[PDB]
């Protein structure tokens, strides 16, 4: 059982990590159907619907 | 009787004021995984199948 809560230990501190990353925003954002503004092109960084 | 599994509770005194079948139900069993009668919301591990 202690080795139980050593790997529980990691598992869910392995996956605090990956919230404080992304999650920084509290609000989703719809993708602008507009990937060209002003000349500068973002079609390779924004997903294609 | 039978040859299970109990926790028990002592006063100050030194008297059994309280136990629980740690064979009973699956909740039971977790109130004899962390040692509290009284258990926080949460997710937790208990005993391997
Ligand atoms: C920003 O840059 C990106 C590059 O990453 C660019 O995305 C791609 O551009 C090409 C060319 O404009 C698009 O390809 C077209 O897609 C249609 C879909 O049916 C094709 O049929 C077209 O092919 C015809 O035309 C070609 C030359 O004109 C011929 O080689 C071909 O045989 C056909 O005759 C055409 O190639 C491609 O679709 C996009 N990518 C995506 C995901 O849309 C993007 O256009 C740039 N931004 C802006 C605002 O232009
Ligand atoms: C544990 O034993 C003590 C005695 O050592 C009990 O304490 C007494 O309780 C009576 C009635 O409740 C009081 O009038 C006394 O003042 C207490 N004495 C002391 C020294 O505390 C105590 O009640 C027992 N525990 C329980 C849960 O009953």
């Amino acid at each position: 059982t202690q080795l139980n809560r050593a790997l529980s230990g990691i598992a869910a501190e392995q996956d605090r990590n990956t919230r404080e990353v992304f999650a920084q925003v509290k609000q989703m954002y719809k993708t602008p159907t507009l990937k060209y503004f002003g000349g500068f092109n973002f079609s390779q960084i924004l997903p294609d619907p | 009787l039978k040859p299970t599994t109990f926790m028990l509770k002592y006063d100050e005194n030194g008297t059994i004021t309280d136990a629980v079948d740690c064979s009973q139900n699956p909740l039971a069993e977790l109130k004899c995984s962390v040692k509290s009668f009284e258990i926080d919301k949460g997710i937790y591990q208990t005993s391997n199948f």
